[PDB]
């Protein structure tokens, strides 16, 4: 309960403390319909039956309570619990945006798929559906003990003596199938990921005869699944078993302790005829908490997972903005060491961009050119260096005039699942449709338009899956074009574009109205078409830099980098 | 349901043996509560020690064994039904293996996990609960109201006060819940695809829009608006119900209804006992189902929802059953209902030919090697492999024919020799490192920190252009006779471009290929060049023939030069 309270709003205290008080005394009203049988009952067979409408009107007053008490601790559970969904939900939509690349491994991407996964109705009930009940059913036997005192002492104390055992058992059964519940979803998250794996490269893993369960990877992690899941159903029966012995030896307690008492005179044979009730009902939670024991764990992972995003490191950032808005800011870098892991990616890369110049980045894969870009951009920051933009460091920007200073063209164009026109429209959303029109128009998507049936309504698959390579870039092309930012970076110009749509989106990237410091990345010479300033990253480091002409006149490097 | 009834065909034999035990462990539960009510009943009467300790012994052993046997029931039925579960999962695994990949790109990666995850999961109350619990219900009410009615009609009848508000609120919670539960299974793989697209996606939404101004964020309020409309008067009516049937209720009113009659001269107070023992029973049994009627929808649903996947087209090797050759014939293919994307396309490989198509962006190239590939099934024509359709050829014998080079880099998790040895898995190490070294990536692989070892998940994950040589290299060292490669070396640079394609013609000098490349410099040696543009060839020769003839090709290679 320590990891859930900590994730309820500041706003919802109050009702947490509403409801911790209302759940104490909703089991205490519970516990008090229980033993009032035994005046209630004493009196009705006794000579004197007319003495049981006292006991009677008093039961009536505490189940009418315990009905007002319960509808309430439900009104608030299910509001805690939702508070806490919508509260958790929107932290973990806020924060991953903010979360550095570094931090999306395989694994960890993959609990922040589930824990975004986990918004459904077992998580959002989960204060009623876990906590009041399984609340109930331990504080019940403890609140009857208690007010079996007044009956009398001994047997009162002697119940109690009944929940010593039942937590013992309690956390005898959730430490025993600790491990087993923690290996089944281990291999339950790795069968996911799996699946969304196979359903999302079925392409190649078809021509490579690797989809069959026989001999894919799916099939493999199905089967270690199944294990997993079927050592956690025979590792679940210990704590059934340890219930059930602490249920018959509270039994045991109760009956001689009662047995005594009435031997001895001090209770009454009705009295012990309610105890029987009594007693039933006191046994009932013990029943009712190994239920939960499954839930509860599972409850504990989800919790965990959600938590585990919520803690992730957020990128630095400042609070500075940009002092020019509109016009083109000068890309400086000075000293820019950048690393993946261990590996050196960036060794002193300094260069200087004119502002409203049009920059060429230029060189062999894995070079590191499109990490340049990525560091422009903020997306990555530097391991020591500092990336100015306009003089002011981008590490001191405020994250919302960080994003929106610099438009990208990635390598890779990924899309969304959606209309193309929604997928051109996210560059700036409020842009009017004449704008809209021209992004479109530069990026050479007219042509989709008036191919495809539906035309800037065609729905894409997932990702960019449902156009083909050149078309999804060209949308990608479309969407960056689209936003006013005054820097344009671009991972990769028309990889995927024949030499006719080529030749149009290198033009129509140069020819855009509006004043931008551009900086663009190509394999083909005819993408650096009239560059202002070209760089040669070979190693991580700019071996020259220059015109296109007086690159080739000097014969550096980059003249024969074409030459093949 | 057929289809829900048609997927748990096999269950039928374990779900009437756990009614029929159920039926029993009921009764047996209920057995030791009649013991009690004897013993009440002679203590009041005042009988022997021997007589009251042997019903209390007998009662406590009866309800231990009771619960033994249903833990015993519960353990059998949960292990059956993940046996079950396992074998679907197999079954859907094997199906979506031969599905058209159609099915794939229309669907979503989010969409297959529901189905083969969640909704398999979502039987699990369907087929380990629902019978039981129904047959508990339908028994222990019955047979407890039946024994009340002869104990007292008086205290028995008050006893479907309860009852029958019980009956009604479950009633109009699942008339109430029926369209929700209904609606879920889309929520849930909307709600899926867009946490799947959100962190894939990460850059996007990182520039484009940030945090605020995503559609991620947005579904999800909607999302969390309509659990909060479903899952509202689903908990009232919820906890309703277990105030009406909860044990302090029932004995309430069996006290109400009961102290009038003994106070007044019109019942004994001995005959209170059996209301008071058993007339309390029963409420948590009827609950059990109250519980259990949304299971049991939401099972139905997810047991039709595979068994229509199930019925789905499947690709199917027709019964109709040159080396080194592909041979379409007036192919025509349509990813969608009047949308055709190639026409009348007829093109025929050779051993130790070098067939390049170009033309175009999206004029349906990759679809054309798609096809090939038997991804999808041409809707008119045939593609003949060594005279073989491929309609004929099993897909071990179809694949083993024709090695493919995607567009898009697809990596899977697993290790850098995992993923150039995906096609043959038992490859040596040295194998793959040829194959490594002739893809211009063993030189990379060797700097990482692990080797060949290093994981290529999410994360971890290479350049480009390092990627799509690691799919080169996996491509040859599959080692076809036929090879297909789409936009291969698109993100690679010219030294690199120039180094694979000269390991790739050393590679095939007497094998079939079929380069596919926007960059026409490099087509500019090939065999024979097949411009395809709008989906249908309209020019087919040489490279100086192409050009000679001042069309398509020629507009094309003007538009490069520049
Ligand atoms: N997620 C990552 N984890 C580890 N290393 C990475 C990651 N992404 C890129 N790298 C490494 O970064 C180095 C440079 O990557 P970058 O993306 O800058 O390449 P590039 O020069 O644009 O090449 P390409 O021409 O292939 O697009 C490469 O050696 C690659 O191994
Ligand atoms: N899943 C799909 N559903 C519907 N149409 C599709 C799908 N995938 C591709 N298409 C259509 O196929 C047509 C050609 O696509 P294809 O992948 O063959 O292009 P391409 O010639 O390889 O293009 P490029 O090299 O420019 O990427 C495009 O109009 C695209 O709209």
């Amino acid at each position: 309960i320590r990891t859930l309270l900590r994730l309820v709003p500041a706003e919802k205290r109050g009702a947490v403390a509403g409801y911790a008080v209302l759940t104490l005394l909703s089991v205490l009203l519970r516990a008090v319909g229980a033993v009032l049988l035994i005046p209630l009952l004493a009196a009705l067979f006794s000579d004197t039956p007319s003495d049981a409408w006292l006991w009677l009107g008093w039961l009536t007053a505490v189940t009418l309570a315990g009905w007002v008490t319960d509808t309430n601790t439900a009104r608030l559970g299910f509001d805690l619990g939702f508070a806490v969904l919508s509260r958790t939900q929107h932290d973990m939509a806020d924060r991953l945006p903010n979360v550095a690349m570094s931090w999306f491994t395989p694994d960890n991407t993959a609990t922040a798929r589930q824990a975004i996964a986990a918004t459904g109705p077992e998580l959002a009930g989960l204060v009623v559906n876990l906590l009041t009940p399984l609340i109930g059913a331990a504080l019940l036997p403890a609140a009857i003990g208690v007010a079996l005192l007044f009956v009398s002492v001994p047997l009162g104390l002697a119940a109690l003596a009944g929940v010593a055992v039942l937590f013992g058992a309690l956390a005898l059964s959730g430490r025993l199938s600790r491990a087993a519940d923690k290996v089944a979803g281990e291999t339950n998250s790795a069968f996911t990921e799996r699946i969304i794996e196979f359903a999302r490269t079925q392409q190649a893993l078809r021509a490579a005869r690797r989809v069959e369960p026989a001999r894919s990877q799916v099939g493999s992690a199905l089967a270690a699944q199944h294990g997993a899941g079927l050592r956690l159903l025979t590792m679940q029966i210990p704590g059934q078993v340890l219930f059930s012995l602490a249920g018959q030896v509270a039994l045991i307690g109760f009956r001689g302790m009662a047995v005594w008492l009435t031997v001895r005179g001090q209770l009454g044979v009705p009295e012990a005829i309610a105890l029987i009730v009594v007693l039933v009902r006191y046994l009932e939670p013990f029943a009712a908490i190994a239920d939960l024991a499954p839930a509860l764990e599972t409850t504990r992972a989800t919790l965990n997972r959600i938590q585990a995003v919520l803690d992730a490191p957020t990128l630095p950032a400042g609070r500075r903005r940009l002092d020019r808005t509109g016009a083109a800011p000068s890309i400086e870098f000075d000293d820019v060491r950048f690393s993946y892991g261990d590996e050196v990616v960036l060794d002193g890369v300094s260069f200087t961009l004119r502002p409203g110049n049009t920059t060429a980045i230029v060189g062999p894969s894995g070079s590191g050119k499109t990490t340049i870009l990525s560091l422009i951009a903020g997306l990555q920051q530097p391991a020591s260096g500092r990336v100015l933009l306009d003089g002011v460091d981008v590490t001191t920007l405020d994250p919302e005039a960080r994003r929106a200073a610099v438009s990208v063209v990635f390598q890779h164009p990924y899309l969304f699942d959606g209309t193309l026109r929604d997928n051109v429209l996210v560059g700036d959303p409020e842009a009017d449709p004449d704008d809209v029109t021209a992004a479109m128009r530069l990026a050479r998507v007219d042509e989709l338009l008036d191919r495809l049936p539906d035309g800037d309504a065609t729905v894409v698959g997932e990702g960019g899956t449902a156009l083909s390579g050149g078309e999804r870039q060209r949308v990608s092309i479309a969407r960056a074009l689209l936003k006013p930012a005054p820097v344009l970076l671009v991972d990769q110009a028309t990889s995927a574009l024949d030499n006719a749509n080529e030749a149009a989106v290198v033009d129509a990237l140069t020819a855009d109205p509006r004043p931008r410091t551009r900086v663009i990345v190509a394999h083909r010479l005819a993408s650096i078409r009239h560059a202002d300033r070209v760089l040669f990253v070979e190693a991580g480091r700019v071996v020259e830099d220059g015109a296109i002409d007086e690159l080739l006149a000097a014969g550096g490097r980059f003249a024969q980098f074409w030459a093949q | 349901a057929e289809a829900g009834s048609r997927l748990l065909a096999p269950l039928k034999k374990p779900l009437i043996v756990s009614g029929v035990l159920q039926a029993l462990i009921t009764l047996i539960e209920l057995a030791p509560f009649v013991l009690l009510v004897e013993l009440a009943r002679l203590l009041l009467g005042g009988a022997e020690a021997e007589r009251l300790w042997t019903l209390g012994l007998t009662a406590v052993s009866l309800i231990g064994l009771g619960a033994v046997l249903a833990a015993a029931m519960t353990l059998w039925l949960h292990r059956v039904d993940a046996r079950f579960a396992h074998e679907l999962r197999g079954r859907l695994l094997t199906k979506l293996s031969r599905l058209p990949l159609g099915w794939f790109t229309r669907r979503g990666s989010a969409s297959t996990k529901q189905l083969v995850q969640d909704d398999t999961l979502a039987l699990h109350y369907l087929i380990t609960h629902a019978i039981p619990d129904a047959v508990a219900a339908v028994v222990a009410p019955v047979a407890v109201l039946v024994y009340l009615f002869v104990a007292d009609w008086r205290v028995a009848l008050v006893l479907f006060i309860p009852v029958l508000v019980y009956l009604v609120l479950m009633s109009v919670m699942t008339i109430q819940s029926g369209s929700k539960i209904a609606q879920a299974p889309r929520w849930a793989e909307r709600m899926g695809g867009e946490a799947g697209a959100f962190l894939e996606g990460q850059p996007v939404i990182r520039i484009f829009g940030g945090a605020a101004a995503s559609r991620f964020r947005r579904r999800l309020d909607d999302y969390i608006d309509f659990l909060v409309s479903w899952q509202r008067p689903f908990v009232g009516k919820k906890t309703l119900m277990d105030l009406v049937t909860r044990p302090a209720t029932f004995l309430w009113i069996i006290l109400v209804a009961g102290v009038p009659l003994v106070v007044t001269g019109r019942m004994d107070p001995v005959n209170l006992l059996p209301f008071l023992l058993l007339g309390t029973t029963f409420g948590a049994r009827l609950l059990g189902i109250g519980y259990g009627l949304s299971g049991i929808q939401t099972g139905m649903l997810a047991a039709r929802r595979i068994q229509t996947v199930l019925d789905e087209p499947e690709l199917v090797v027709r019964d109709r059953t040159r080396p080194g050759t592909v041979e379409l014939d007036r192919v025509s293919f349509e990813y969608r209902p009047g949308v055709p994307v190639i026409r009348d396309v007829t093109l025929t490989l050779r051993p130790g030919t070098v067939t390049a198509l170009v033309g175009p962006s999206g004029s349906g190239k990759s679809t054309l090697a798609a096809l090939v590939a038997r991804f999808h099934d041409v809707t008119q024509g045939a593609i003949r492999v060594d005279g073989r359709d491929i309609r004929t050829l099993t897909a071990d014998e179809l694949y083993r024919r024709v090695g493919f080079v995607l567009q898009d880099a697809q990596l899977v998790h697993g290790s850098v020799a995992e993923n150039i040895a995906l096609a043959e898995p038992d490859a040596g190490l040295e194998r793959i490192r040829t194959a490594a070294r002739d893809a211009q990536i063993h030189d990379r692989i060797t700097r990482m920190p692990d080797g060949y070892d290093s994981v290529l998940g999410a994360g971890s994950a290479l350049s480009g252009g390092e990627r799509q040589r690691v799919t080169i290299a996996r491509a040859i060292l599959a080692d076809t006779p036929v090879l297909v490669l789409d936009q291969a070396t698109a993100f690679a640079d010219p030294e690199s471009e120039y180094l694979v394609q000269q390991a790739i013609n050393r590679l095939t000098r007497d094998r079939t290929v079929l380069v596919i490349a926007h960059r026409l410099h490099t087509i500019t040696h090939a065999d024979q060049i097949v411009v395809l543009d709008d989906g249908r060839i309209v020019e087919v020769g040489t490279h100086d023939e192409l050009l000679a003839a001042g069309g398509r090709y020629r507009g094309l290679w003007d538009s490069g030069r520049y």
